[PDB]
DNA sequence: TTTTTTTTTTTTTTTTTTTTTTTTT
DNA sequence: AAAAAAAAAAAAAAAAAAAAAAAAA
């Protein structure tokens, strides 16, 4: 009978092993934390009693019910004593989970009609989490009776209303009736699994209590669910729209342990080094710009002065180079190790613009804001290729967000400031495609304005060696032949995110001492220089050069979870600025 | 209903502050004094007092509600019957710290139906406000008979025969009409995950909360959620549909708007009252360092002048308009940011981020109702407010063109062929601009520096040219001044981590080697309401400076004009002069106002070419 | 009284035109 | 500075999916 089904249940719950009794303990610390929900793995439940599992794949609808139910009860069993106004159980979400490899959307036929379906998918569309009722409460327009607690089905299925307590004189009362979550979404078949000429099949997911928004636009999910059809009241005749009823979602793409592998790498007397030389390991050279490249990733520190002003402490790169270097590529590791990165070009990219937008639409009349790159990448990094040829909304745009870090915008509708705490990490070549010395200056077509906005600027050139060439041939050979001191690509992005959230440090008086006579030495020069080439070198020093050597040496000082910034590291990020300054000045 | 008693007595007896600090006693005093039907009880005070009644009453937000209300309308009929029986109903409203409660549009699940909610979010509906019956009065003319009927709030017949099918002919007048709205909320865009579609719900709005929200405003809306039901059939859906229904709704702007501080500040203006403008200006943005002028005309700013309205309806803006070109890396971008962060109504924007319609307001068509429907812009939003516009020389000369007459007279005409409307525009605009080239060059006369034409740069009163002159001593001064800046640290708060993704200040000797923000905006609140006359004596000395000032020989050789000198230049003076004058509290624009002005403009609109 | 066909309404999308904007001589 | 081509706005039309009410027997 169906309660020796749901003892069956109890029992796997409650007896399951692994010592120590997984899915008990789940659910006290569910319970407790108020979670009120598990993830049950199916091929545990299989294990311990076949027929269940077997019962669940055949007749999901009501034996998930059960398995819900003694759930329920477990709970209570293991978790019953609880203080005055939260004594009442409740009910416990079962979602289910299993190993099994997905089946393509293209098997889903008649016959696996309420089955339980594992199939793979792209998600495009999610509606606003919304009111169910799983239990309402009818009450007679005439005599005024009421009918509490009729149990109302899940999934797209409707309920009518009784006849006979007039005819059809009850209404509902909303005040008396319990609803759940509730979510609609659209599932598009994976594009490589869709044959060549082809369209891309769909279907619909219904999500429920703690299921809804668990997935977002755009994820590549898999979803095991109960393939299911709508029942409202009861050429193509007798043809019932199809749904799955969402029960298990995976979406595919710190322990104390790693917080205590963090501290000892930062630790490491040449922490700095390992790191330099565990960004691009496969591109030759270049040390100087991965250095610089490891302290972008790093970051600055924000600070937000009493009087609410803010300065921002995420360093600007550039690179202006020729087409040979290793550029796009370096871009491309940053996009891929930063914790949260992305890589676009001057002009946006494929259908994702660079900077955010406002619209309203006009039949809802809401305020859809479309993400460019820049809000997307919030408390990241941006690579920009091809920074040179953006578009002028955009380069005034950017012009405002990489100093302020806010991209103001001011529609028809509303005024707004999206925040995007983004580190631009920029790529380029010259205006004429190889930098040629005699027209030195002239190589950038960049205004001013912008160049004062980027930290550092690296100027790369191949005008001539030969060991050189005949180093980096072979090496390229040698890294497709193949095919220590390197930090994997995850460990590292992690230990960024960790320094990142953790670390934050300030300059100490010697070093802004320090920094300061050093940036006085570099505005004498600089004015001079200027003074006797008797021209505006396109590519000035002014404070905010102070504010990117301050950054560079608080990223360097971060590095190391040193919450004050010493003399060397101040040393080191005016080194860094000099190897840029070797473009201010040496330049012309 | 003994848990209903037991409610309405816990309230009650909190309403009965006397032997307590006397807050919401005093609250009830101004709600009868000033002839209102609504009380605002903040929550904590519940906690404070009671844990089991605020509980009750944010998870059971109806009835502990309506046992909240009888109980305030049983202590107004106690402290005054007579005002107490003119309104049916006594409501309340809610606000304070909602622990799990507060929260956006889209972390609102179905857990808090029946609950106390208090969202925060920007209004994107605001429904035409329509009177709801709540009580019908009909009369016969054949039997003379008046019947009244009510209407209970069941968020529905209406009588028209006798019984003996005499026609009713309803009593408008006599009936009782509850004015009604709905609104649509949403997730602000700030806060909303970058990626999916803003996330949003509805607010319902009875009698005094009608109008309180206008759209495209941020507000924080407190009230009960639950569900809607559909309409009688013998077929239903499981789905609901849910609004707030709300009790309350504030302007999330509190800096919009004690004894002890009305004291502080009358004892801080007459103490000294010669250099207080002074004292202030040089106090206003403290992270920044130099631009002492270019400060205190932001102060001025910040008060305004006063605005001249004559009996021929003609109008005289005394708003002040600003400019500031300036080399890159000069703070004129960290000047407006801190005006945004502390001017009441400073309504941010960029070169290209507002065209056209976007900036001054707009029309369109409904689409609904199909009838023509105004569109708050930018601008029109920060009326008797700042508008910051920062990249202001990138923008397309057409938006620039589009600003000259709120700019001048501070009104937007804009009339399609089915609708026609001057909507009020009295903002002042400060612009940062990078001068033609990028940097400036010394060597060229400023009109060449700016690309602006001449009528744009006269509307703008003051023109400002910030160089990066670099100076070893003036650099020196703005390193030391910007690196401890960087080395501030709060106090105690933070001691080496990172930021998450009084009359006087504490003299901290890492950001001075002032007066406080609160303290200075609430000074300049209460200053800006000051409306000074100017005196014969400062009008004298002030027409002979223009007088002056249009002359030839104001300017010596090689110093050019930064603007031309016109009408405008003159209004500006008294302008400035006012704006010094409310400074000080003055009531009379005195000499000395008049001549800080004058200096301040002569500066502004002169410089020395190289 | 009980069904049924219509009525609406409420969203959403789509298409034409006009207007506004961008690029070139 | 002015014209030519492109892009976006905006308004009107169509699909349509579903809930409710009036007329019919
Ligand atoms: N120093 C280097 N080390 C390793 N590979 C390099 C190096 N320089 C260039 N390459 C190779 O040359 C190719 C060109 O690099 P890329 O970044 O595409 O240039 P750009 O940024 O100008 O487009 C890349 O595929 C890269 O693998
Ligand atoms: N006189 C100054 N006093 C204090 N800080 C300054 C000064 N000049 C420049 N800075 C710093 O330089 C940065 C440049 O600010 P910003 O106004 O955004 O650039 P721009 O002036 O080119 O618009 C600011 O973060 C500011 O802290
Ligand atoms: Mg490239
Ligand atoms: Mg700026
Ligand atoms: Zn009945």
């Amino acid at each position: 009978r169906k309660s020796q089904l749901q003892r069956r249940f109890k029992e796997f719950l409650r007896q399951y092993r692994v010592f120590t009794f997984k899915y008990r303990d789940e659910l006290k610390r569910h319970y407790n934390l108020g979670e009120y929900w598990i993830e049950v793995e199916m091929e545990d439940l299989a294990s311990f009693d076949e027929d269940l599992a077997d019962y669940l794949y055949k007749q999901p609808a009501e034996h998930l019910q059960l398995l819900e139910e003694a759930a329920k009860e477990v709970a209570d069993e293991v978790t019953r004593p609880r203080p005055s106004g939260e004594e009442v159980l409740q009910d416990i979400q079962v979602m289910l989970k299993s190993d099994a490899s997905p089946s393509s959307i293209r098997s889903l036929k008649s016959d696996m009609m309420s089955h339980l379906v594992k199939i793979p998918g792209i998600i495009i569309a999610a509606s606003a989490v919304r009111a169910k009722a799983t239990r309402i409460s009818i009450q007679c327009r005439s005599c005024r009776n009421t009918l509490t607690n009729i149990a109302m089905r899940p999934g797209l299925e409707g309920y009518a209303l009784p006849r006979k307590c007039p005819l059809d004189p009850y209404f509902i009362m909303p005040d008396k009736c319990k609803c759940v979550d509730f979510q609609t979404l659209k599932l598009q078949e994976l594009p490589d699994a869709v044959p060549h000429g082809e369209m891309p099949r769909h279907m619909q997911l219904y999500c429920d209590r703690y299921l809804c928004d668990k997935v977002v636009p755009g994820n590549r999910v898999t979803i095991m669910g109960i393939y299911s059809i709508k029942k409202f009241g009861l050429v193509g005749v007798g043809i019932r729209s199809s749904y799955i009823r969402v029960l298990g979602i995976q979406v595919d793409t710190v322990s104390p342990q790693e917080e205590e592998e963090f501290r000892r790498l930062a630790a490491l007397p040449n922490v700095y080094e390992v790191i330099s030389k565990s960004i691009a390991p496969s591109i030759f050279g270049g040390t100087d710009m991965k250095k610089a490249i490891a302290c972008l990733l790093f970051g600055g520190s924000r600070k937000r002065l009493p009087d609410g002003l803010t300065r921002r402490g995420d360093i600007n790169l550039l690179m202006l180079g020729d087409p040979g270097t290793a550029k796009s590529q370096l871009l491309k590791f940053v996009e891929k190790c930063s914790p949260i990165g992305v890589y676009t070009s001057g002009k946006g990219s494929s259908a994702a613009g660079l900077t955010a937008s406002v619209m309203r639409d006009p039949s809802s009349r809401n305020f859809i804001m479309e993400g460019g790159a820049m809000v997307l990448a919030d408390g990241g990094v941006v690579c920009i290729d091809e920074f040179d040829k953006m578009r002028e909304d955009d380069r005034v745009a950017i012009h405002e967000a990489m100093e302020q870090q806010t991209i103001s915008i001011a529609k028809a509708g509303i005024t707004t400031t999206l925040n995007s705490r983004c580190s631009v990490l920029a790529a380029a070549n010259s205006v004429f495609g190889r930098w040629d010395e005699t027209k030195g200056e002239d190589n950038i077509d960049f205004m001013p304005t912008i160049l004062s906005r980027f930290d550092m600027i690296f100027i790369v050139k191949d005008e001539h060696n030969e060991e050189r060439d005949v180093m980096l041939a072979k090496h390229v050979i040698t890294l497709h032949v193949s095919a220590e001191g390197e930090i994997d690509l995850a460990k590292l992005k992690k230990f960024i995110a960790y320094c990142r959230v953790k670390c934050g440090p300030r300059l100490s008086a010697e070093a802004a001492e320090k920094l300061k006579n050093r940036y006085i030495i570099m505005r004498s020069g600089a004015r001079q220089h200027e003074r006797d080439s008797d021209r505006r070198s396109s590519i000035p020093i002014t404070v905010r050069q102070l504010e990117a050597i301050v950054r560079i040496a608080e990223a360097l000082s971060k590095m190391k979870l040193q919450p004050f910034a010493t003399e060397a590291d101040v040393e080191e990020a005016l080194r860094l600025f000099q190897v840029s300054t070797l473009d201010a000045a040496l330049s012309g | 209903d003994v848990e209903l008693r037991e409610a309405q007595r816990d309230y009650l007896d909190f309403l009965d502050d006397e032997e307590d600090q006397g807050i919401y006693q005093s609250k009830v005093r101004e709600l009868i004094s000033d002839n209102q039907y609504r009380l605002i009880v903040n929550v904590n005070d519940l906690r404070r007092k009671n844990e089991k009644r605020a509980n009750r009453l944010l998870n059971n937000a109806f009835e502990e509600l309506v046992a909240f209300q009888r109980a305030l309308k049983d202590f107004v009929a106690s402290i005054d019957a007579t005002y107490a029986k003119q309104y049916e109903e006594f409501y309340v409203g809610l606000e304070g710290s909602f622990g799990s409660k507060h929260v956006s549009p889209r972390t609102l699940t179905s857990c808090f139906l029946s609950c106390v909610v208090c969202v925060e979010g920007i209004v994107t509906k605001c429904s035409l406000v329509r009177p709801k019956v709540v009580r019908s009065v009909h009369y016969c003319p054949a039997t003379k008979k008046t019947i009244e009927r009510r209407y209970s709030d069941l968020t529905s017949v209406y009588p028209t025969k006798d019984e003996e099918n005499n026609p009713l002919e309803t009593e408008y007048g006599l009936s009782v009409y509850k004015d009604h709205q709905t609104i649509t909320i949403q997730e602000m865009p700030e806060k909303a995950p970058a990626g999916q579609l803003p996330r949003s719900v509805d607010v319902i709005l009875d009698d005094d909360l009608v109008d309180k929200a206008k759209p495209g405003d941020r507000v924080q809306v407190v009230g009960t959620y639950r569900c809607l039901p559909g309409k009688k059939g013998g077929y239903t859906s499981g789905t609901f549909r849910t609004v707030l229904i709300a009790c309350n709704v504030k302007q999330m702007s509190k800096d919009a708007q004690s004894a002890e501080d009305i004291a502080k500040i009358k004892k801080f203006s007459k103490t000294r009252s010669k250099d207080i403008f002074d004292q202030l200006a040089k106090s206003l943005a403290p992270s920044i360092h130099g631009h002492d002028y270019v400060k205190k005309a932001i102060l001025c700013l910040l008060l305004g002048g006063v605005e001249r309205d004559l009996e021929n309806g003609s109008h005289i803006r005394g708003d002040i308009n600003i400019l500031l070109i300036g080399d890159p890396s000069v703070a004129k971008s960290q000047l407006l940011r801190y005006v945004l962060c502390t001017a009441p109504r400073a309504i941010p924007t960029t070169g290209r981020g507002s065209s056209g319609v976007g900036l001054t307001a707009a029309v369109t068509t409904d689409q609904e109702t199909g009838e023509r429907r105004l569109e708050a812009g930018a601008m029109v939003l920060a009326d008797r407010g700042v508008v910051c516009i920062d990249e202001f020389d990138k923008m397309s000369d057409m938006d620039r063109t589009a600003i000259h007459e709120v700019m001048e007279q501070g009104r937007v005409t804009i009339a399609k062929a089915g609708i026609h409307a001057r909507l009020n525009a009295r903002c002042s605009v400060l612009a940062a601009a990078n001068p033609v080239y990028g940097r400036y060059d010394q060597y060229k006369t400023p009109m060449e520096n700016i690309g602006l034409q001449d009528s744009l740069l006269s509307r703008f009163d003051l023109l400002f040219i910030m160089l990066d002159q670099m100076d070893p001593e003036q650099d020196r001064e703005i390193s030391d001044h910007v690196l401890r800046m960087h080395r501030y640290r709060a106090p105690g708060e933070q001691d080496g981590d990172a930021m998450p993704l009084q009359i006087y200040e504490k003299h901290d000797n890492l950001l001075h080697g002032m007066v406080s923000a609160a303290f200075m905006k609430k000074y300049i609140h209460v200053a800006k309401i000051i409306k000074p006359v100017l005196t014969q004596e400062s009008a004298t000395y002030i027409a002979e400076e223009y007088s002056r000032l249009r002359s030839q020989d104001s300017m010596s050789s090689d110093t050019a004009r930064t603007s031309p000198v016109t009408a405008r230049t003159l209004e500006t003076l008294i302008r400035l002069a006012t704006a010094h004058a409310k400074a000080r509290m003055s009531k009379t624009v005195d000499l000395q106002d008049a001549e800080e002005a004058v200096e301040l403009v002569q500066y502004a609109y002169f410089k020395k070419v190289l």
